[PDB]
């Protein structure tokens, strides 16, 4: 595979190396990015094979500059001939553009020249039947676990590597490889005519970091059993859990209503909030470019700037906008490096447990569960499908679905109780369980 | 037409027509039920104007060849981002390892046949496409004081394909896709809010400067939008609860068409895994109900020629008087389920498979006039708009979110209200439809749906119709 | 299963 991986590296630079050359007479500035991504998809049903699809994936895109007008055009045929004519698109649609003096090449003094190895490639052969083996051991330990287990949608295996490539006029070529593994399962029960379906799932950069095929089929049977013969609870208000894995969603709403895109528009219910505690005070929101491994470590944006160690909310002070290049330069600012998204965040526990959470709350409901949109950039109001328990007494009494929770992201925000230490892991953001006082819950 | 695609997608990449034979019978070298060859070219285009200016303008090219080897349950796939005869090979040889046993090499004869041509094989000017943005900008602003943005963008693609396979089918399509797009935000005493409109087919964008009830249809839409972002900076909280809700024509088709469509889609209901499975001659809904996915419409987004497995696009009755009759196909879960291809084999592009998926999904019309429907009811909601949603086919579960709404008191609409999340049960919800409209539309050509990643162009459609009983997630 | 405009 390594060899593999260097000869297509080598290919790559050449292509965005050519694709800026040819540019570089006719326009004033130029960014080009490529990536190729190879590898295998396996599932199962019942334990035996059912598809097997081998992944091939290649990408150019350029975007170039001249008067400030702007044009971009993309490929995934990478001969010279192709990246010829993919650049003069690109020209030609920047001679009909408008100037608009934010748009352009990322600022030189922000670039990562000499981008840091982040060490995000772990390579392994895996063949198809072992890929297989892995996918049916999952899906067999699911469906051996209970007699209630009726139906399948399968097993899953999944394993690739990609290069990435990013250069501009300013001088700036480097890239970088990774890698993503990953395996899991999908089972149905069923309860007096209801039918449940619920998944598990393990990921990582590395196979050696993945839990095993039997751990992943007994945390999808506890998962889906623990769905069977649900109550709709009646419209009330009470207080709502966001279990973990709901829970790092919670805080992702923020990253669309401090996104510089949103900002400058006015598009955004947090615009007259920045220096403002709209969290608790003894929150913060650390976020870790440059963990080595790590699922959303990244040694430069999708401009080339460089990414940086920032607390987003320190002591529940909003400290600072998400901005790229065109954003920053809009607000007058400087870009922050977030071409592309966050980079790893992190919030710590405050000491108690999941059943200790449970005990606090007393009666309340637990969501595990949510469908839908329902969450307005623009006035923060918020309304989504739900599925979870409804506890009492400090305990789980039964599974519920078909309701809805409301509120709006200020006040759900302000007034956190608590953060559990049960850490979701396996995610960009990372967060335990979350403990709100009140919702409007809709049901009967 | 089949001659016209076949010069530029074998022809011009050095292939012929012996090339295929040589390339399926690799495959037919194993024990398969089915094989096939699909060969794809698009060309798409975009263009943006937002700050009163042209923004930004794009051009992106794709080409490549998939190929599958099926039997019983399993698949294997490979593709490259290239068609050459070197590329068929490797993806040929790599799909073929599904299964090891030697087959008996018989593959029936490549043989075209007609089916009806359902759209048109730069047509127009640069500076006229960007002069329908500039009409849209200057008509959205001079609507009201109060707009303060307007973001606009058109969007092209042509697309080629070829579909050769073991069973002797042999096929071609030409797909043009066209859709203008509006976002407009207003803003009064500190207060913003936005709305949104927009559409578009299987044409050249000259549609988009045609006649739509004596304006412009360009016009129309600018028009549009600013009233959906004016409604909503008005609107107040929406109630919570188990109330009627009455849906209105048009997309808020979108809900059913997601709830009980993918509910009928033939992979789920082969594997039983959806709650429509096993179900067929069961009252699954009101007797007014009667629930067709139709690919057959001329000019429209959501419809296909020929699917991507070639075979040509349907009128397929699913619900009949609220009688289950049956479920849309690929030809794998029509072979495994005991039915027919039903002309709802589609995937994304060459480097995806296909799978059973939606065209234009809708409900037909009844003996109500919408006046009647909104006067039957004495508290409630109407609906006329939604984002979009989310739904569980196994517990039949849907969650979708209204865009524009309205409380109706003693009979009539009367207070705007905020976005609510509306959820419950596809065959409940569908057993308490007591009213019917006799006003179908379909959505303006906006629809995209995503099944296990894969996203597709789709229609979906209603008359006005009454939900007796439905949770509404507001907040008073 | 996630569909909108
Ligand atoms: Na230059
Ligand atoms: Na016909
Ligand atoms: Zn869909």
């Amino acid at each position: 595979v390594i060899s593999q991986v260097e000869a297509q590296r080598k290919i790559l630079e050449e292509a965005v190396s050519t694709a800026l050359e040819l540019a570089s007479g006719k326009s004033d500035g130029a960014e080009v990015a490529v990536s190729k991504t190879t590898g295998i998809s396996v599932s199962t049903r019942y334990g035996e094979v059912e598809n097997v699809e081998f992944n091939s994936d290649g990408a150019l895109g350029i975007t170039v500059y001249h008067q400030n007008r702007k044009g971009s055009a993309s490929s995934t045929d990478l001969s010279p001939q192709a990246i010829a004519r993919t650049v003069q698109a690109a020209l030609d649609i920047a001679r009909y553009t408008s100037p608009d003096p934010c748009a352009g090449v990322a600022d030189k003094e922000l670039l990562a020249f000499d981008a840091p190895d982040l060490d995000l490639f772990h390579p392994a052969e895996v063949s198809p039947d072992e890929a297989i083996e892995l996918a049916a051991r999952a899906e067999q330990a699911a469906l051996q676990a209970d007699k209630r287990i009726t139906n399948t949608e399968g097993g899953s295996f999944n394993s690739h590597y990609g290069v990435k490539v990013f250069g501009n006029s300013h001088g700036m070529l480097q890239g970088y490889c990774s890698t993503r593994h990953s395996l899991s399962s999908c089972v149905i029960a069923e309860e007096n005519g209801d039918m449940e379906r619920d998944y598990a799932y393990t990921i990582g950069r590395a196979m050696s970091d993945l839990q095993t095929p039997e751990w992943v089929g007994a945390d999808c049977a506890r998962r889906t059993l623990s769905r069977l013969s649900p109550r709709k609870l009646s419209t009330m208000k009470a207080p709502v859990i966001f279990a973990n894995e709901v829970a790092t969603g919670l805080f992702g709403h923020l990253v669309g209503a401090i996104a510089g895109g949103s900002v400058y528009r006015k598009s955004t219910f947090l615009l007259d909030s920045l220096g403002k505690q709209i969290l608790p005070d003894w929150l913060t929101i650390e976020e870790h470019p440059h963990l080595l491994k790590g699922l959303a470590s990244t040694p430069f944006d999708s401009e080339g700037v460089r990414t940086e160690r920032r607390d987003i909310i320190k002591d529940g002070i909003l400290t600072q906008w998400l901005l790229t290049s065109y954003s920053a330069r809009k607000l007058g600012l400087k870009s922050t490096g977030h071409a592309g998204g966050i980079h790893n965040w992190r919030i710590a526990g405050q000491g108690l447990s999941f059943e200790q959470m449970l005990k606090e709350m007393g009666t309340g409901l637990v969501v595990t569960e949510l469908m839908g949109q329902g969450v307005s950039a623009i006035t923060g109001d918020y309304s989504r499908g739900a599925a979870g328990f409804w506890v009492e007494n400090g305990e789980i009494q039964y599974p519920v679905s078909e309701i809805t929770i409301a509120g709006n992201l200020k006040d759900m925000w302000r007034n956190i109780v608590t953060v559990g230490n049960d850490i979701e892991t396996r995610s960009n953001i990372q967060c335990g369980s979350v403990l709100l006082p009140e919702m409007k819950i809709a049901g009967q | 037409s089949l001659n016209l695609v076949s010069e530029q997608l074998l022809a011009a990449n050095g292939l012929k027509h012996q090339d295929l034979f040589a390339i399926l019978g690799q495959l037919a070298e194993r024990r398969l039920d089915y094989g096939d060859l699909y060969f794809q070219s698009s060309y798409h285009e975009s263009w943006v104007l937002e700050d009163r200016i042209i923004k930004d303008g794009s051009y992106n090219i794709d080409q490549g060849v998939g190929v599958r080897a099926i039997s019983g349950e399993k698949t294997g796939f490979a593709y490259a981002d290239q068609i050459s005869l070197l590329a068929l090979e490797q993806s040929a040889q790599a799909a073929r390892t599904i299964v090891r046993d030697s087959g008996d090499g018989k593959v029936q004869t490549l043989g075209a046949v007609e089916h009806s041509p359902l759209y048109t094989s730069q047509s127009m000017s640069r500076e006229e496409k960007l002069d329908i943005l500039r009409r849209v900008d200057k008509v959205a602003r001079e609507a009201d004081k109060r707009v303060q943005e307007v973001t606009a963008s058109l969007s092209g693609v042509y697309e080629l394909i070829l579909v050769a396979a073991t069973d002797g089918t042999l096929a071609a399509d030409v797909r043009p896709l066209v859709r203008l797009s509006v976002s407009v935000l207003v803003e009064e005493d500190g207060k913003r809010e936005r709305g949104a409109s927009g559409g578009g087919g299987r044409f050249g964008y000259e549609f988009f400067l045609a006649d739509l009830d004596g304006e412009v249809r360009a016009d129309a839409w600018a028009k549009e939008a600013v009233r959906m972002a004016l409604v909503n900076l008005s609107a107040v909280a929406a109630p919570a609860g188990t109330m009627p809700v009455v849906l209105g024509a048009g997309w808020p088709g979108v809900l059913l068409a997601e709830a009980v469509g993918h509910g009928l889609e033939g992979d789920f209901n082969r594997r039983g895994t959806s709650v429509f499975s096993g179900q067929v001659g069961e009252l699954v809904a009101s007797e007014l109900c009667t629930v067709v996915d139709d690919g057959t419409m001329v000019d429209r987004r959501g419809s296909v020629a020929i699917d991507d497995e070639g075979t040509p696009g349907q009128y397929n009755v699913l619900i009949e008087n609220g009688i289950l009759k049956g479920y849309m196909q690929d030809k794998l879960n029509a072979r495994l389920m005991g039915m027919t291809p039903t002309g709802n084999g589609r995937r994304e592009s060459y480097a995806h498979l296909p799978m059973p998926r939606m065209t234009n999904t809708y409900m037909l019309p009844g003996k109500s006039t919408p006046q009647e429907i909104i006067e039957s009811v004495e508290y409630g909601i109407y609906a006329p708009n939604f984002g979009g949603g989310q739904v569980d086919i196994t517990s039949d579960k849907f969650v979708f979110s209204t865009s524009e709404a309205y409380l109706i008191e003693n009979g009539k609409v009367t207070k705007p209200v905020k976005g609510a999340t509306l959820i419950g049960s596809g065959i409940e919800t569908m057993q308490q439809i007591s009213m019917v409209g006799n006003d179908l539309k379909l959505d303006n050509g906006v629809g995209v749906c995503g099944k296990e990643g894969q996203s597709l162009p789709v229609g979906v459609g209603q008359p006005t119709l009454k939900v007796d009983n439905l949770t509404v997630g507001g907040t008073a | 299963a996630a569909a909108a405009a």
